[PDB]
């Protein structure tokens, strides 16, 4: 399962 | 033995028209199980292992939704990074992200990771404590500031220690037939004569899973690394792996040299010799 | 812009025996950037039905890919893979050798 929250723009 | 789940993401900008080429792949140990390729027709997360096909439409919908959100973030990143590094619109650039968790033999959380690279170089990475960041330069430091203020580490930690692990376990159970099976290396040795005084011995391991393996030579029972060549472990193409290690020896002294093989699927280390 | 040349290995899935069905692999790794061209060759000639794995990469960020096609080894036929990449001034050819 992929991450839902925590992939944020640099 | 120990297990892991990893996701890898690559985004490559396409100067002149449209969005980046985006490719996501997911692994449990050394077995790929999902993929998304922006150039493919389906625009869905797709299965690549039989045991993942057990998941219903609700899974595929959610993973497609998250993975497309991943890609859009990378898309925006490519423009931000261009600005950070004062680069033109003329060249293609690359963003890579990898994350996932490791668990031990008890399937309990061992370690987690989340790292990001721009044009093949370290940019920012979550440290081992899953609480702070390693930022390689002043651009990545600006990003660290953004991510701290949005509590990114906190969110990723939650995932790495929770979901990532819980779902790794689910996959290992669902795919036990192959995921929990070890395939011992199939070994043999070949001999070649280069001249009248020099021969090569090559010690092969084939058909093994998982990929991690150790192959070494000994001369009269002592470790021998000089005059040896060891190839990178390589995929067979059927889910298993291959590797060889070769040694150059004086013709006629072949019997002094023994090859030693260690692998999770071998209860005892294995010894081979030329005869 | 970091640039890393591809390492190349060409090899069969199964141990080779003349006349027997098999698969021909060309494994490229350690390269950057990701754009790369890989052909498998039968007697100097490009083979058409070649597939490849989904792009992935190693801890050091270097990319790797597997290209593969079905093939039947024989005494006479020569098999190679041909690689071009930005770091290479001319395509690189590695011959398949059933003992490597």
């Amino acid at each position: 399962k992929l991450v839902a929250l925590g992939i944020n723009a640099v | 033995g120990s297990h892991s789940m990893r996701y890898f993401f690559t985004s490559v900008s396409r100067p002149g028209r449209g969005e980046p080429r985006f490719i996501a792949v997911g692994y449990v140990d050394d077995t790929q199980f999902v993929r998304f390729d922006s150039d493919a027709a389906s625009q869905r997360m797709e299965p690549r292992a039989p045991w993942i096909e057990q998941e219903g439409p609700e899974y595929w919908d959610g993973e497609t939704r998250k993975v497309k959100a991943h890609s859009q973030t990378h898309r925006v990143d490519l423009g931000t990074l261009r600005g950070y590094y004062n680069q033109s619109e003329a060249g293609s650039h690359t963003v890579q992200r990898m994350y996932g968790c490791d668990v031990g033999s008890d399937w309990r959380f061992l370690r987690g990771y989340h790292q990001y690279a721009y044009d093949g170089k370290d940019y920012i990475a979550l440290k081992e404590d899953l609480r702070s960041w390693t930022a390689a330069d002043m651009a990545a430091q600006t990003t660290k500031h953004k991510w701290e203020a949005a509590h990114v580490a906190e969110q990723l930690r939650a995932y790495l220690e929770g979901t990532c692990v819980e779902w790794l376990r689910r996959y290992l159970e669902n795919g036990k037939e192959t995921l929990q099976r070890t395939d011992a290396p199939k070994t043999h040795m070949t001999h070649h004569a280069v001249s009248d005084h020099e021969a090569t011995l090559r010690c092969w391991a084939l058909s093994f899973y998982p990929a991690e393996i150790t192959l070494t030579w000994q001369r009269d029972g002592e470790d021998q690394t000089q005059d040896t060549e060891l190839v990178e472990t390589r995929p067979a193409g059927d889910g298993t792996f291959q590797k060889w290690v070769a040694v150059v020896v004086p013709s006629g002294q072949e019997q002094r040299y023994t090859c030693h093989v260690q692998h999770e699927g071998l209860p005892k280390p294995l010894t081979l010799r030329w005869e | 812009m970091i640039q890393r040349t591809p390492k190349i290995q060409v090899y069969s899935r199964h141990p080779a025996e003349n006349g027997k069905s098999n698969f021909l692999n060309c494994y490229v790794s350690g390269f950057h950037p990701s754009d790369i061209e890989v052909d498998l060759l039968k007697n100097g000639e490009r083979i058409e039905k070649v597939e490849h794995s989904d792009l992935s990469f190693s801890k050091d960020w270097s990319f790797y890919l597997l290209y593969y096609t079905e093939f039947t080894p024989t005494e006479k036929d020569e098999y190679a893979c041909r690689v071009n990449h930005v770091t290479l001034s001319q395509p690189k050819i590695v011959k398949w050798d059933r003992d490597m």
